[PDB]
């Protein structure tokens, strides 16, 4: 039945010399039958259930190797396979932990319109069930407001699987966020408070941020350059823009249109 | 089917809260505002504000 | 005219703004004051 | 008139379903059907209003939700005017006003 | 979704992708409508076995999106796979651009043909004269008389004087059809002078057209040449309407200029 695969898929072969035979093996799937969704011959599922499971495990170790541009090729074709209305598995032990895995990497991608455009397929699975997909949407929901500590509780409080590559992008894209949150109008913060707001005791990461931005290393001191002074008192820019707008009034007032 | 848009309103509710209290009180402790907003945690009530 | 297909199927406003601030805030103030005479 | 009907009629299950035609409807030329007779032209603004509703209202489409409401006739509200009367200030609740 | 496998760098999955670009080019046509345009990447690539089919489907997707010149250029460079069919609602799309840009370029080429002329992409005129042969072979010549004007090419109009249609009124009345809607003198005089010599090389040389054209044409010696053919031919009954329409419609400067060629 041209299988060739069923020996080293579950035991770890992380970027070994299985993967090229796997890719040209998928080329051998292409020579056999197109991944066009096979509208007729519903009894022939071996091109769909088996080869799709091949394509989702091939999606799965792509984050293990950290191959980001191919990962959305795999996962995109998977979503194009669950695009089919043909009676298949409704889900598996993977469909939540892969579709919402795409929702979690896509969330790390900082593309929120795509984050919400992907939610138009799993309704009731939002709150009333499917806690493993309730977890990323409540997570990013907590990223919407100033929920930080609960987000770093979720960080770790993952129930589904590793998600490590995603929560490290999430570990950063909030590192620059706190690294901006020091920059608001605060008092002299000692070397303990903002030292412990993230997750550090005393490395030189406070020297990485304290020399990256201000709030400079001082006598138990973070310096406040809350200036915000220069930008007001502009009449001339209104004396040009309003000089445009008043003429624009005079055009559609006397000149016949 | 509006539920996926209804679910995100908590952001707007807490904007209404911080605009309301920030307009009403001038010098207010953060150890009061999470208690009035039933947020259960002052330590990130620093962070929402 | 007005074909309008089916995909689905004062006296009122100042009272509604009293309902806006005051939809349900203590309703019948009559004894709370007399319950704060001894506490306050 | 084929520019008119064949785009809402294109839309009505894409909204109901989940096709990508919303940015298709951004790059579409026929976003104008040019004075489509206050029925297709009227409801068309609503059908493109729920587009940016599911693609994150940035106060852009409350004017065209309002426009779709004010272009509707004297029929009833339970046809669709209940629904635009709902979503029209759903999105204003997303704003804050 | 099949657009995702355009990073293979094996020149068979591009071919497997363009297996799926002609039949399903209406549903996720909308998907790859603006998002990915890597047609010109493989099209300008050294990777062959693609660049042939890809400018066809680029000439499909860029057509409807207002890029009529983009689908026109990839329509030109698309190849034999492009023009192999004329059995759709698409040959109508490509001739309405290619004949259009052809002849509106050929008005500028009717101004300055000498230098900076057209780099024809070998079918930019090939379907002009090819679809012209379709108009000849489809028995219609009230249109084949028309596009022969529209191309601003003289000798193919001279070619259509001898065709599957015969010459009773054709290429004689066509001139009554051309004198009315005739635009300027610059395109008029060349066609006018090129037709009336084969009117003399016709079986029975008409005289009112060669008098009328030449007073429309200012050639005060050729009417003395065919007038000398009527002196040598020796019949003043047919040396008559060539001469009194000449006196009736000609001017004093034209007759006082033609009198030198007539007395000599």
């Amino acid at each position: 039945m041209y299988e060739q695969l069923k020996g080293e898929w579950n035991r770890k072969s992380p970027n070994l010399s299985k993967c090229g035979e796997e890719l040209g093996r998928l080329k051998l799937v292409l020579l056999e039958l197109n991944f066009l969704p096979t509208t007729g011959t519903k009894l022939t599922k071996q091109q769909l259930i088996l080869a799709r499971d091949i394509l989702e495990i091939g999606a799965q170790w792509s984050i293990l190797r950290k191959d980001i541009p191919s990962f959305e090729r795999y996962m995109a074709q998977l979503k194009c396979y669950y695009f089919d209305y043909k009676e298949q598995l409704p889900e598996s032990a993977y469909m939540h932990q892969l579709l919402g895995l795409n929702l979690l990497f896509l969330l790390s991608q900082n593309r929120v319109a795509e984050f919400h455009t992907e939610l138009e397929r799993l309704p009731a699975k939002d709150i009333q069930t499917n806690v493993y997909i309730k977890h990323p949407v409540s997570l990013e929901q907590y990223l919407m407001e100033g929920s930080y500590n609960k987000v770093f509780l979720a960080k770790g409080n993952i129930p589904a699987e590793s998600y490590t590559f995603f929560i490290d992008i999430l570990l950063d894209t909030i590192r620059d966020e706190i690294a901006g949150c020091i920059e608001k109008a605060y008092e002299k913060i000692l070397f303990t408070e903002a030292t412990r707001i993230l997750f550090f005791n005393t490395p030189k990461k406070m020297t990485d941020y304290a020399k990256k931005r201000g709030w400079v290393l001082g006598p138990n001191n973070y310096y406040s350059f809350a200036s915000q002074q220069q930008k007001p008192e502009d009449t001339t820019i209104p004396s040009t823009e309003l000089a445009k707008q008043v003429i624009e009034y005079a055009r559609q007032l006397e000149m016949i249109v | 089917g509006t539920y996926t848009l209804i679910i995100r309103l908590r952001h707007n509710v807490i904007k209404t809260g911080v605009r309301m209290i920030s307009l009403s009180y001038s010098r207010i402790s953060l150890a009061d505002i999470a208690q009035k907003l039933q947020l259960d945690s002052p330590e990130d009530a620093e962070f929402i504000v | 005219m007005s074909e309008k297909k089916q995909p689905v199927d004062e006296d009122n406003w100042d009272d509604d703004n009293v309902e806006d601030d005051f939809s349900n805030q203590l309703r019948a103030e009559l004894e709370k004051h007399g319950y704060k005479m001894e506490t306050s | 008139d084929g520019q008119a009907t064949l785009l809402n009629l294109l839309l009505r299950n894409y909204l109901h379903y989940s096709l990508y035609d919303q940015a298709e409807k951004l790059v579409s030329k026929s976003v104008f059907p040019e004075q489509a007779n206050n029925n297709e032209w009227a409801r068309y603004l609503y059908y493109t209003g729920r587009i940016k509703a599911i693609q994150l209202e940035y106060s852009e489409a409350r004017r065209t939700m309002t426009n779709a409401l004010r272009k509707a006739p004297q029929h009833t509200a339970v046809g669709f005017k209940q629904t635009v009367h709902k979503l029209l200030i759903v999105v204003e609740l997303l704003l804050g006003e | 979704g099949i657009i995702s496998l355009l990073d293979e760098d094996e020149p068979q999955l591009k071919e497997f992708a363009l297996h799926k670009l002609n039949a399903v080019v209406n549903d996720f046509w909308a998907e790859i409508s603006e998002s990915v345009d890597k047609i010109e990447v493989l099209y300008e690539d050294e990777g062959f076995r693609s660049r042939q089919f890809a400018a066809l489907v680029a000439s499909k997707v860029f057509y409807h999106l207002g890029a009529f010149e983009e689908s026109l250029n990839y329509a030109l460079g698309a190849g034999d796979l492009f023009n192999v069919n004329d059995n759709s609602e698409y040959v109508e799309t490509i001739i309405a651009k290619c004949i259009d840009h052809y002849t509106k370029q050929c008005v500028e080429n009717a101004d300055l043909p000498e230098g900076e002329k057209k780099p024809i992409d070998q079918r930019l005129e090939g379907i002009v004269n090819k679809m012209f042969q379709r108009c000849l072979d489809d028995h219609k010549y009230k249109q084949a008389i028309g596009i022969a004007l529209e191309t601003r090419r003289l000798d193919v109009f001279e070619k259509t004087i001898l065709e599957s249609n015969d010459v009773p009124g054709m290429l004689a009345y066509s001139l009554k059809l051309c004198m009315s809607l005739m635009q300027n003198k610059q395109f008029r005089n060349k066609v006018l002078r090129v037709l009336v010599k084969i009117y003399m090389n016709l079986e029975k040389p008409d005289f009112i057209n060669v008098c009328q054209c030449l007073i429309f044409l200012d050639d005060p010696q050729a009417v003395s040449d065919i007038l000398e053919k009527l002196v040598k031919e020796d019949n003043l009954l047919m040396a008559y309407q060539i001469c009194f329409d000449l006196y009736e419609s000609a001017s004093q400067q034209f007759l006082s200029s033609v009198i030198q060629n007539l007395r000599t």
